[PDB]
């Protein structure tokens, strides 16, 4: 799920962080877009990806139905926008 | 309804790492392929 | 001289005599545009200027080990192979002093020269096509390096030459690595120190089959994680490791076992010498942090176990490679020399291997070593070299296509082609009957015929201009031997077409011959009208006598009517008794598998003499090479 | 219960019940002379008493790296692959550490115990066969060596076994040999410091893949000129070359530059240290004698130039190898092992040597391990050993002979199979027409399913027999589709026999089906001949449904009528239109190779999946594997 | 220094003779190399009750003082091998083989030849003892609770380093080439080697500076901690055989102070 | 602090259906970018008491305080 910030986001971090012997040295960078996991899946076990399920009707058309039905809620909750909240500088997101 | 063994695991840990009482106990090992409280 | 697209047109040489008529005749026939080229100089070679075509034309290598002077034409994906091994092994090792910092720096040894005849000097030219400037990027990369060396005149060629003249005053052989558009006047690439401008565009990549795993990980994975860019969640976790492994050495010191230890140990040096140090015990990863130990590892699905089987760990290495080609290297052209990659490899990875080099496009360009005909059983549009067995290496270069026409035989036609490139002499057949029959008949005459260098190629439902330009581009002998077929158009009824005739004509250049009409009663059928069929094609082979003449010169042998006849004029009685029938011939032919085998078991070894030794046969003693 | 000579019979089991009367019931249907072991414990194998076997029976090897319990049968000729390349190299280990006294001397590391268990008690043991003494030679010099370790009750067989516990105390592996005619109890095999008594009869000769052949020379030159008797005119020659090398060394202590060498380094040494010595420069050879770098020249006739090629150097080496098999060790029992010689190796050259180990003598015992099908062109008489792709290395072995029948055709045969035994499924097709159409199908269908270990083996006027009594044997899954033939008997008319029928049939172990007679008009011929033949095979097919059902089972798919039928009753009207004939399955009959080229031409990619997807062509999907 | 090896060291021994170890290459003699012993202070010395109780019946209570350890071989030119036959007993005259089984015999059980080369890497030489050095040691409730809070350090972090975005992200790129390559379940984890093998595999000594926070792998800095693990397991590693020193050359690349240590060590 | 949601049982709920906040960091000695402890210094041993033990409060009231109702996005 990609989300962004009103304000970008200051941070400092290490190309030297994956060593610990060599002195460490410091670069800035600006992230504006916030990316948060929302779905992940697979067809066989994988990792730990959640193995999906196969859609089950009782006909052929209500196993359309379920299909059809499944994917719109679930890819509506993947469209649909969100941002953060300046109200508490990005605790929680919110419909803008 | 039978709940699976991993996600059993998962729910008293939360809770446990939730409303124990540092008072009374400790949580000395607190990973997700064990739980250890003292 | 030969065209680019594979055309040969013959002209005559007249002595003491300028190229430029035979130039203008060739331009008239199909100026500025093209260049011609003979043995890498400006048969001649000609270079149609923007065209599709690789960067890489040709090399020509001088007085370097075996070569002493050999012209070998390139493409984008080139394989060699031959029986001379030491041919193919200096070739490879050829472009590598050109090509490669590591193997130059140490200079030509007095071995290195022809004959270890110190006083000619060593030369290595490769030369690039840079016509395609705009459509490809790679020769973009060049042209940035290069910079002036080139000439708006030749701004289509250019030149990359290794010379090196030896210094007996030194005992060493210096390499001097020179560039430009113009032959005659190269200057030096530019360098300051050990590289070169060459090295900045120029990655030579070499795979060797005996290559460890974690070895090349090793190198490879400081880029492979350095590259990629690092979020806030990763740098937690990346403090967070430390911690970790930070911990894991604190309580490492916290053993009582270990703590008595280092104690002890730490006495035992004061004792050796009076210095205020102590001895401690540690991880070696928690010193150096997890970077410094991880490895991949092989994990079966379903199983917890991580497993450091050999040969999956010798394909998942081609992966880091295949992994490392789509995005190590984008600012340099990367050449991989692949040497013998079958080296303790199963065929069916062979195969999978020939897949990824010539079907996908992760190793754009590449030289190729290879001693198994697995590894070309996906090949196309690739140049293959051949080293001749001759000491002297003689190099056959041909470019390899495979047409739109046999794109649904393509499978099956590389499969049979792949294994008659490692052989001397090659012999067509039309299907397994003629096989079997062959193989029997070689068997008790000439047993060792595949030792030599014989093979017997089975080709059949298309023409053999597609394997014979192949064999004979690449210097191997080809003979055919095919039969005179009628074949009947769909739809037509009484007309046929001479099948077997128009097949050895094309191989001649010749057009197709148009199909002829054949009048037979209705009530004519089976038997009668086979014969009325064999009448017919005794008669065309007698009116086309002149052709057929001309078929023998080129190692075409035809037969009057087919295969079976010629056998019975061979061996008549022989045929007759053991097949117990009338019309033997039309017995052989009923079930022409089955029988033949039945025919091939009760021949003695007199019969298959009479056949080795019967001018019909003559296929056969071409290909013993008597 | 497997018999000694490949038949096998099943036998119902009980539980909680003796052997005897299973024994019994075997010996009743072919009881003292025959020997019952299971996995190498006395299906299970039998024994024929006294035959022509080979004295090698079988090896267990338990807890020995991979092998966690692995009992595999044996021959005095034995070739061992598949695609575990460590269970390949492993096995040929576990023989070195038995009979080879270099490899054992060093012992087990804890690596060498199974899933590095060093609890576990490796076990190694070779089960010989004694029963041709009288005619071998060679079962003579074992019992010989062997003395009282065997008994009269068992005469026939020997076991030579290797133990090893591990010492976590001394963290070492102590190897202990044992042997005896009684598995139950073994006694050490005597043996002073380093030798022991097996160590005098069984001889090991490694060839690795690559050697230097000069290497090998400086040893063996040694023994080869000291065997032959020396005359009296050798003598003098011997003499002769002596003086002229001493002449050679003075006359280079008489060179002015030589002696000023030697004499003003002998002053510098002199004022390094007071030491009354002297320095001289003599040549190495003149010294030693002309004995100490003799070497062999590879001298090309007309030539009188000497030379060190690099093929012919691997080529010749192995001549050295037969010339010292002839003449060397005529004292013990020979067993070489070969491992992967097809390294750097021409094609050609790897069936050259593959007819030096099957069809000379040279090489009575060895084990050969392989990647390449080219050497197993002219294998015969030899027992093949396939590893599984599984990890935990399962291994299937196969007696492989050649019958008197297919002596004609053995040529022919090998070169087709031996490509098979590389491979998962195989599936058995007749001629090249199948091929063409299938090669289509699965291309666009399952493209790589050569690189999954499919293959596509072509048999044609031979029973099925020979290929899957290999295959079923070697573990690999054997697919067959065929067509229901009617085949005409020799001199007779109107009879035909259910000749597609009968191969099916004899693979169930079934007899051949008699045959039919077939009542047709002399008028009716051509087309209506056709038909009312195929007619008839309709109805056989009806007929014997129930054997249909059979061959089902056993992955055996027989056509109804041929494949081209089968072929119109899934694209049929994509045949019709390509074709634009007026009958689609006649005229692709007529000329099966052009025809099949030009259908497979014009066919599309849900063509090609509507036949993948029928009935008919299950054999496709099985090959797959899906 | 050879000829002490092939009559007491296996490693040297089981590689038996060339044609060179004879003198002048002289095949037709024998080689012999004979050690005297002396046994007449058993009852103090507790090393000589380590070979009597091995020796066994070879010896002869007449000769009870003197024992012998004899090494013959005779040249096979048939074989073109020496075979090394070791013998012992108390009686010069007559000695039986010692006997063994396999590739041990008696004489390995009691003698252990230490060959000590100036050239020694110090991390090689903690490799095999490190061990038997923990092993030996006795392990209490506390130290078996460090055990398992440690594994699960270990394993806490391949499990961090699974969850990195650019280690997820190649790993499962490399899978799909792999995959792409042949059609094997199998998928490509990138783990830590130490935290698979635990801690044990790779701990190595550091040398350490007081007051210094830096951990350091000086070459004598080395060279002398290196002598310091021989001592250290010179006291306790072999308690139930004779050990014999071989040392050769030490002073090579050893500064002279260091030669004086080492032979305060040798001596005193 | 755990703002992510309030604490009794709501995990058992959610099943029965079907931004990280840095508050306090500390370290005895430098280490990453920990910020560095002050050691506490007092004049008298019961001054220095009452002088680390204020410290303690508020710095933990800080840490134990509740969260923010956050009225705009709230959950979400």
């Amino acid at each position: 799920k990609v989300l962004e910030l009103y304000k970008p986001h200051e941070y400092i971090v290490d190309l030297n962080a994956m060593y610990k012997r060599r002195k460490p040295k410091l670069e800035k960078r600006f992230q504006t877009k916030r990316e948060v996991e929302i779905y992940k899946v697979a067809p066989k076990a994988y990792q730990s990806y959640p193995i999906v399920e196969p859609f089950s009707g009782k006909d052929v058309e209500d196993l359309k139905s379920n299909i059809k039905k499944f994917l719109d809620d679930l890819m509506a909750k993947i469209n649909e926008p969100l941002v953060e909240c300046k109200c508490c500088k990005g605790r929680g997101v919110i419909l803008n | 309804c039978y709940l699976s063994q991993e996600e059993s695991y998962k729910i008293i840990r939360n809770h446990i790492k939730a409303n124990i009482n540092p008072k009374f106990a400790r949580i000395t090992s607190d990973y997700d392929f064990c739980l250890t409280v003292v | 001289v030969a065209g680019q697209d594979g055309s040969v047109v013959q002209f005559k040489i007249k002595r003491h005599t300028p190229l430029s008529k035979l130039m203008k005749a060739y331009c008239e026939r199909q100026m500025r545009q093209i260049r011609f080229r003979f043995d890498g100089q400006p048969t001649i070679d000609v270079f149609q200027q923007q065209t599709g075509g690789s960067k890489f034309s040709n090399i020509t290598i001088k007085n370097f080990r075996n070569f002493e002077k050999v012209n070998i034409n390139l493409d984008n994906k080139n394989v060699i192979f031959g029986m001379n091994d030491i041919g193919k092994t200096n070739f490879l090792y050829a472009l590598r002093f050109l090509l490669d910092k590591e193997i130059r720096k140490f200079g030509f040894n007095k071995s290195d020269y022809h004959k270890h005849d110190t006083s000619k000097k060593i030369e290595i030219i490769l030369t690039l096509d840079l016509s395609n400037y705009e459509k490809d990027e790679d020769t973009k990369k060049l042209i940035s390096v290069v910079k002036g060396a080139r000439t708006s005149a030749n701004a289509d060629v250019f030149y990359i030459a290794l010379e090196s003249k030896y210094d007996d005053k030194e005992l060493y052989g210096n390499i001097i690595l020179k560039w430009g558009s113009e032959l005659d006047n190269l200057i030096d690439i530019p360098g300051r120190g050990n590289i070169n401008a060459l090295d900045n565009v120029f990655k030579v990549i070499y795979i060797n089959p005996l290559v460890d795993l974690d070895k090349l990980f090793a190198q490879n994975k400081k880029y492979i994680f350095e590259e990629s860019q690092g979020n806030e969640s990763d740098e937690g976790i990346l403090n967070n490791i430390k911690s970790l492994t930070d911990q894991v050495n604190q309580q490492i010191g916290e053993m009582t076992i270990i703590k008595g230890f280092q104690q002890e140990i730490t006495s035992e040096y004061r004792s050796l010498k009076k210095e205020e140090v102590s001895i401690e015990l540690k991880s070696e990863m928690a010193i150096k942090g997890f970077f410094s130990d991880i490895i991949p590892y092989i994990k079966k699905d379903g199983d917890s176990n991580y497993y450091p089987g050999d040969g999956r760990r010798k394909m998942l290495s081609y992966s880091i490679y295949n992994y490392l080609a789509k995005k190590k290297y984008e600012d340099k052209i990367v050449i991989y020399l692949i040497e013998e990659p079958e080296i303790s490899l199963h065929r069916s990875m062979q195969i999978a291997l020939s897949k990824q080099l010539f079907e996908q496009s992760t190793y754009k360009y590449f030289f190729l070593s290879t001693h198994s005909p697995e590894l070309l059983y996906e090949m196309d549009n690739t140049r293959l070299i051949r080293v001749h067995s001759t000491e002297k290496v003689v190099c056959s270069s041909h470019m390899y296509n495979v047409e739109e026409a046999y794109g649904s035989v393509k499978k099956k036609l590389n499969k049979a082609l792949s294994s008659a490139l490692f052989a001397e002499r090659v012999l067509l057949i039309e299907g397994p009957s003629e096989k079997i029959l062959f193989e029997k008949v070689l068997d008790e005459v000439e047993p060792e015929y595949e030792l030599n260098g014989g093979f017997l190629l089975e080709v059949g439902g298309t023409y053999f201009n597609h394997y014979v330009c192949t064999l004979n581009d690449l210097g191997i002998t080809h003979i055919i031997k095919t039969d005179n077929d009628l074949k009947s158009k769909k739809g037509k009824k009484g007309v046929y077409e001479l099948l077997g005739l128009n097949r050895c004509l094309n191989l001649l250049g010749r057009e197709n011959l148009d199909e002829i009409t054949i009048d037979i009663p209705e009530d004519i059928k089976g038997k009668k009208k086979k014969e009325r069929l064999n009448e017919r094609k005794k008669e065309i082979f007698k009116q086309y006598k002149n052709e057929v003449g001309e078929f023998l010169g080129e190692r075409i042998y035809l037969s009057e009517i087919d295969l079976e006849n010629d056998l019975y004029s061979a061996i008549g009685e022989s045929m007759k008794r053991i097949f117990e029938n009338e019309d033997p011939v039309h017995y052989l032919q009923k079930s022409k598998l089955f029988n033949m085998v039945e025919l091939v078991n009760n021949l003695s070894t007199k019969d298959c003499f009479d056949v080795f030794e019967h001018e019909k046969f003559a296929c056969l003693k071409e290909l013993v090479g008597s």
